[PDB]
């Protein structure tokens, strides 16, 4: 278990919007099986409730819909998969 | 003059900037301030994403007060088998990962050679290994041989 700071709640939400976007793109390829499609829909719905909660706790100008967070998540994923900051520079902002 | 270090997710913190500071020495400051070991750090500039050269001054690489550096953490954690040879020419096999410390390795040897960890020190390729450092900082390869050296006291 790794010690993390206060920004992790936000970062994790964004990362997992990236994860959800990956599942969604994978499902279009007809390669995500039926229990996996089920985890996709469960992830989406728990994500949407955490984004409603987290957006209430944040200033109005720092609130972001699922779609905006998905792009942030995708940028972070690109940086992790290549381990290269160049693949997604905006992933380094909250 | 301060340097701003930014991690994936948005967490940022400040590191005082010295002109002639080497990028390797930046990693040691981040290590000290965050506990991310230097050999696990990958540093790059913002917004280009160009990697820092470890043996060149930061001012020589376009960094000045207010500049941002991006930190990405790389973790080996790939177990490998090494040998540790005692002062009688006998070698025991140990499994380690490059992200383990020298202190963890001495704990293993301690239990197999029945010598207190304070009565010996380890060396790889003649260079003595320091407890707090991680094994990757000495470049251990599979089936290499670390040597056990006995202290008088």
């Amino acid at each position: 278990q790794i010690e993390v700071g206060p920004g992790a709640t936000n970062a994790t939400i964004n990362f997992e919007a990236g994860i959800l976007e990956c599942y969604e793109r994978f499902s279009w390829q007809r390669a995500l099986d039926y229990p996996g499609q089920d985890r996709l829909h469960r992830l989406k719905r728990k994500l949407e409730s955490r984004i409603k909660t987290h957006n209430k706790s944040e200033p109005e100008n720092k609130r972001m819909s699922l779609e905006e967070r998905k792009a942030i998540g995708v940028k972070m994923m690109k940086v992790l998969l290549f381990m290269d900051p160049s693949a997604g520079i905006e992933g380094f902002e909250p | 003059g301060n340097l701003t270090v930014k991690m994936l997710g948005g967490e940022e913190f400040l590191v005082p900037l010295r002109d002639s500071m080497l990028a390797s020495e930046l990693k040691q400051q981040i290590a000290l301030k965050t506990g991310v070991p230097a050999f696990q750090q990958r540093l790059a500039t913002h917004p280009a994403g160009t990697v820092l050269q470890d043996g060149i001054s930061l001012i020589r690489q376009g960094l000045c007060p207010g500049s941002t550096v991006l930190l990405v953490v790389k973790n080996s954690n790939d177990p490998l088998s090494i040998l540790v040879r005692n002062n009688k020419g006998r070698s025991i096999a140990y499994e380690v990962w490059l992200t383990q410390t020298v202190a963890e390795l001495k704990q293993q040897v301690c239990q197999q050679e029945h010598v207190q960890a304070d009565l010996f020190w380890l060396t790889f390729e003649g260079k003595p290994m320091e407890d707090k450092h991680q094994l990757g900082e000495y470049g251990l390869t599979p089936q290499c041989t670390v040597f056990m050296n006995l202290r008088l006291r």
